[PDB]
């Protein structure tokens, strides 16, 4: 009963985890676009200036 | 005493089996009242953890 038990519990807990990471990834993918877009602007205007 | 040895050992055979019932009997229930009790509980958790 304890092993039917954990075995519920432990898939109700990894779906949660998957879906709770798979967003923070597309949001960190997104993150670091916009991180690396501005350090290719602000250095470009460094170096043409 | 003789005579009265030989009647005792048949009442200090009588008594063993006296005491091995009373001695069952008590084990038997404790344990299993624990385990039904522990029956409950788990198939109680199944449906909680559900």
């Amino acid at each position: 009963l304890k092993a039917q038990a954990l075995a519920i519990e432990t898939e109700a807990e990894l779906q949660r985890v998957q879906k709770v990471r798979e967003l923070e990834l597309v949001y960190a993918r997104a993150q670091l676009e916009l991180e690396v877009s501005k350090a290719q602007q602000l250095a470009e205007v460094e170096v043409k200036k | 005493q003789s005579e009265a040895e030989k009647a005792r050992k048949e009442l200090l055979e009588l008594e063993a089996l006296s005491m091995a019932v009373e001695s069952t009997g008590t084990a038997k229930a404790e344990a299993e009242s624990r385990a039904e009790a522990a029956r409950i509980e788990g198939e109680g958790s199944v449906l909680q953890a559900k």
